[PDB]
DNA sequence: ATCGAGAATCCCGGTGCCGAGGCCGCTCAATTGGTCGTAGACAGCTCTAGCACCGCTTAAACGCACGTACGCGCTGTCCCCCGCGTTTTAACCGCCAAGGGGATTACTCCCTAGTCTCCAGGCACGTGTCAGATATATACATCCGAT
DNA sequence: ATCGGATGTATATATCTGACACGTGCCTGGAGACTAGGGAGTAATCCCCTTGGCGGTTAAAACGCGGGGGACAGCGCGTACGTGCGTTTAAGCGGTGCTAGAGCTGTCTACGACCAATTGAGCGGCCTCGGCACCGGGATTCTCGAT
């Protein structure tokens, strides 16, 4: 019910400001914050910062301070993500993802992103990569560099989609996921596993730590079935 | 041996405390022996969400001791916990600096 | 001295496992001690209700799920749901 | 001399208690108000201490989301003033 | 013990200014002032009136702060931090 | 067919000794009826509070007439008052 | 066999009132006076209400009552308005209020 | 020359009319269409009494009325005879839903 | 075989917002007050219709009584005399 | 407390116009309609009309209907009472009184009386004068013509004084009045009695209905100490 | 400021109808009569805490002067909302037909109240130390007038 | 726009106190174990009442159109409120004392819960007629445009 609609491709000029926006319907706008979050091929997802359209309260990156700025639209349902001053380091996907305010939350659904081109805790997914049969169970470990505590989250991304939420708060499946994911760990030591495999479960993982305060990913995983 | 309720149930909140004022609150005629358990959890997880935004309200003014400020800031900054506390005052709690864009000078 | 018997002491616990480097003054934990209370009476006040709409006589944990799903606002009544299911289900398993 | 232009005091002294906790009122005319309008319901009565700070901590946020409300009604009617206009429109839309 | 009166103007108007700050108001007309005077006159009637109901259903003589805080929850007003 | 139980004969005999000739609607019996049991829950809630903040166990006339004074606004609750007190004094003379 | 409510000199039902407040788990025990006070008080304020609807509804040249007149009583006066105001009195309407401005104006 | 009433005079006459009338002014239909339409995104195939969508329209029209009463008074209050979503707005946030 | 509808928001019309104006005691009308009220109309309504089947789906009911919406309407403060 | 401050005494000609005040002060000025009752040598009391201050709605004798025009002002805490045609059928007292919307309730308290120069039931009286002793036990009666039930009240006035509400609803004791009075009756038939007399019982003694909508006093009932 | 035409509302008798109001049978809830056991009324006592007074310091309140900037009234323009006529659409009402599910009954059993015993969890009471409150100097930000 | 003086506010350092976090005894309330009984879960049946469909009426809705009046913006004028300064006045704080009353304990008894037997009060069903909704026709009242 709930849909996070975004633009189309761009390519764009270098030093210009490109405004993309994030029309959000099937929800109550106000009481969820929006998440923006940067995806480039060489750097995983990087996480640009969120604004609350109750307060129009924002938190950025400071890797993304002043490169990146949040507004809000209540008439419209609509955050905008303006990025100014277009370096090369600035041709990735940008994905808009809702959040509760609740710590517990996760970014739990997300926008399909806009193809943009131009002209602190570490998670250690230890498998880079896994091969699995149709039948068997995999386990994917997000080792931690400071100790969070059970706010671990897991998507899975399909090749040029957005990613889906599987596990929240370690543990806690998502809306609509199979019960064969499961998670597990608290601390510094979380997992991923999947049970009974099939076609559809060749994606990237990725973990998510949402405790502190800039939100960092993993490194990611591929899992390849057959 | 003696093993508490709150052991039983994972929790931080008494459930043998929580069924006795249910018992002797007038509530009804029979109390069940899942919901002091499940109101001490729902209590529990409450008092941790405001607590913990409480604490990081703290944490950003530089303190390491919860004051009713904090409490304050960290209730009526959340949608959620401003409509579930909107008809409540917190003492000495202060309100949330909110300047109207009409009052500030050219 | 007849024992004014407050939730000073779980608060405390709870809030030493969610922030284990931070207090809480006297009137705070005066503030987190009526909240408690407050929210206690409210959801067994809606539990009384439910069980005597219905015409039962025994205050579940369906009549207190029910109760957190209409005073709790949005996602919040979602956690604390799960909160309370999960503490149930261990609570029966011993 | 120096001399600010009316308007930046007024915004200085909302930035300074809106970001203080203090009661603004003192304690020794609002308790001895309390103990004025309590004599018409019983006479020689008595106040905890505890009591009147628990009166002023309630007045004192009665009248100050009053006046939030007020200063809305006198936004809307595109003034920056508030007045008893004001004030009557606020509380007749409350329900007082 | 002696009779009080008319204790509402030690409501002094720099009071029910500081209280405009707090409540983000810049400009106060001069008619405000006996305006929020009688405002929290009738409030602390209403109040207090229902907190000596409370005081002497108990067959006291002192009101407590737990009688103000009830006589406060009754009109939608609660009030935490007293008990 | 189990027996609604409802206050309208009541209300109907109190209308016949007030008003001899005019009588009532069915929509507006439904409001009375409603009326009359909100009024029965709330002065009935506000003695059940009373009673539990003086840590008594009994709801007696005395809980009735505060949650009169406490619920009824003005001169209601001067006159209501007034026929509580005339109705108990005049059944503790059988 | 003599009722409570003749005893009282009551048309509303005090032994029905004193089992409604039994099981109604409002205390642990109810005392003999309780029913008796509350059947006064609610047969008060019906024939209040009651006759002030009664005298609306002969100043319509009627000899019934419909929720319009309970509206009008109710809403006409100033302390049972301060009772039942957050009440909506299904097909009650509104009281006739035009405000004065948007009259013709000479 | 056909006759006409100059504007205000029709909107005096109705608000007279519709401040006597008991009735309920929207129609039922559409209002019983759109509680079921509401109601399908909190449990699938639902059943209503007809005396529960009744309710719910006379708690509707009560609230609608009740809101258009004070935005009259906001309207009034910034020295106008027209309503605007500003004073829909602002009536609704003094009472405490925006 | 069963019927989901879709967008009857415009079933409440500008002559009956109008009606309810002319109840509320407004003289004139703003173009832009229909969209503003099919959306106060829509939030009051999902708020109680939300609580009303939370009451009807405790009681393990397929049908919404006239009682589940007077006590969804109760605990919000909007007591409605009439419906039992 | 409640008090119901009323100007002074006034000379006008006739063909003129005159406002008088009923300034109240003590009480929640909206919630009591305030009553106009005048007073001659020849009629006795008589009420003129009511104005209730929280709908401004009146309500007038039929004998004064066009004569009397009553209008509050609510931030004033006044109601203003203007007489017009002023004949040589205009020279009484007029006294404004407090009494609540209630219907069991009667004219609680008055005003200080406005002397006016210029230059249905009835109630029956039965002792129109009577001597006592300091001891005796007096029943005057005020027999009806329709049926008013209960809703009768006893009124005490000194000569030169405002009157004084001693029992309201037929039976019930005023505040302050002391149990020497005691009232009886109900429907046609109703009678005050004073237990044991004294010094200060020297007054006249009117009985009020209140059942139908012109209210209409008794014709009173002198009474004398030894 | 009169004044007639037209539209609107009010009133006044006459008809039909269905909903209020009353009666009848029955059942179940209130009454009546004892019996018991706890709640609370009342007397008494102690100690807390609330009230009252007093002196001193000083911060806030008060009163006044000056000027500005904001409230308010006036005028003009234009555009948007209202009144009305015409065409269309969908509500509504009456009728009918399934069938889902609300409501009630019967029965079994498991879950909770009640009682008793024990012991450990939590509270009152002390106690040290460190987080915050405050003083004070210093640096940056901002406001305002002159250019 | 820019620059500098003045003012205010954020920042870093010392230092000091009282409040908070912790330790200890003790006592009372929670846990464990056991028993009895009744609430509710579940199955089964019935019959109401909700949903769906259909067709003709007709009243409401939609749409278009002319125009007037109201919203809004600009402009000017005056007055009232803000800023600041100097004088005054209570608030706050500390220190002390006195006593009223809150809070607690103990004892006793009246009062309400409870249980069983009985009967009449109230509720469902049904039946009838009159209060009211509606219809048609005249009567008054209000509005609006030439005069």
């Amino acid at each position: 019910e709930v849909q996070l609609q975004q633009s189309g491709p761009e390519l764009v000029e270098p030093g210009t400001s490109v405004k993309m926006p994030c029309k959000a319907s099937g929800y109550t706008f106000t009481s969820y914050t929006i998440q923006w979050v940067k995806q480039t091929p060489r750097q995983g997802l990087e996480w640009i910062g969120y604004i609350y359209p109750y307060n129009a309260g924002t938190k950025y990156n400071e890797k993304f301070k002043g490169k990146a700025t949040l507004t809000s639209d209540k008439s419209s349902s609509t955050v905008y993500m303006e990025l100014s001053s277009l370096t090369s380091e600035d041709s990735a996907v940008y994905y808009c993802a809702r959040k509760s305010s609740r710590l517990r939350s996760t970014l739990d659904y997300w926008g399909q992103g806009t193809s943009v081109t131009v002209s602190d805790i570490k998670m250690t997914q230890s498998p880079s990569s896994m091969h699995a049969s149709l039948g068997e169970r995999v386990t994917i470990t997000c080792k931690a560099s400071q100790d969070i505590r059970s706010y671990l989250s897991w998507y899975q991304q399909k090749p040029w989609k957005s990613p889906k939420t599987l596990i929240y708060y370690a543990t806690s499946l998502a809306d609509g996921v199979p019960s064969r994911f499961s998670g597990s760990g608290s601390g510094q030591d979380f997992s991923l596993t999947i049970n009974n495999l099939e076609s559809d479960d060749t994606a990237t993982y990725y973990c998510l730590q949402h405790g502190e305060s800039p939100y960092t990913f993993g490194s990611g995983t591929k899992l390849e079935i057959k | 041996k003696a093993k508490s309720r709150s052991n039983r149930a994972g929790l931080q909140f008494p459930v043998g405390r929580i069924h006795r004022l249910l018992r002797k609150g007038n509530y009804a005629e029979r109390v069940g022996a899942g919901a002091p358990v499940y109101l001490a959890a729902v209590m529990e997880y409450l008092a941790a969400e405001v607590l913990e935004l409480a604490g990081n309200a703290a944490r950003d003014n530089k303190k390491t001791r919860i004051i009713p400020r904090h409490l304050q800031l960290a209730i009526r900054n959340d949608e959620e916990l401003n409509k579930l506390l909107s008809g409540v005052t917190i003492a000495q709690g202060g309100v949330l600096p909110n300047i109207q864009a009409v009052l500030l000078p050219k | 001295r007849k024992r004014k018997e407050s939730y000073a002491i779980y608060i405390y616990k709870v809030l030493k496992q969610v922030h284990p480097d931070t207090g809480i003054s006297s009137k705070a934990m005066s503030i987190m001690n009526s909240f408690v209370n407050d929210i206690f009476e409210r959801i067994a006040a809606e539990a009384s209700r439910l069980a005597h709409y219905n015409k039962r006589s025994t205050i579940t944990s369906r009549e207190i799920q029910t109760a957190v799903r209409l005073l709790l606002p949005g996602e919040l009544a979602k956690h604390a749901v799960s909160e309370g299911t999960k503490a149930v289900t261990k609570y029966t398993s011993s | 001399p120096h001399r600010y232009r009316p308007g930046t005091v007024a915004l200085r002294e909302i930035r300074r208690y809106q970001k203080s906790t203090e009661l603004l009122i003192r304690k020794l005319p609002f308790q001895r108000l309390v103990r004025e309008i309590a004599q018409d319901f019983k006479t020689d009565l008595r106040f905890q201490s505890s009591a009147v700070m628990a009166l002023q901590e309630a007045s004192e946020a009665y009248l100050v989301g009053l006046f939030e409300d007020t200063n809305l009604c006198a936004i809307h009617a595109k003034r920056v003033t508030i007045m008893p206009k004001d004030i009557q429109l606020a509380r007749r839309i409350r329900g007082e | 013990r002696k009779v009080l009166r008319d204790n509402i103007q030690g409501i002094t108007k720099p009071a029910i200014r500081r209280l405009a700050r707090r409540g983000g108001v810049k400009r106060i007309s001069g008619l405000i002032y006996e305006e929020t005077r009688g405002v929290l006159k009738v409030f602390l009637e209403n109040v207090i009136r229902d907190a000596v109901t409370y005081t002497e259903h108990a067959k006291r003589k002192t009101v407590t702060a737990m009688d103000v805080v009830y006589a406060l929850k009754r009109q939608g007003r609660t009030l935490y931090g007293f008990g």
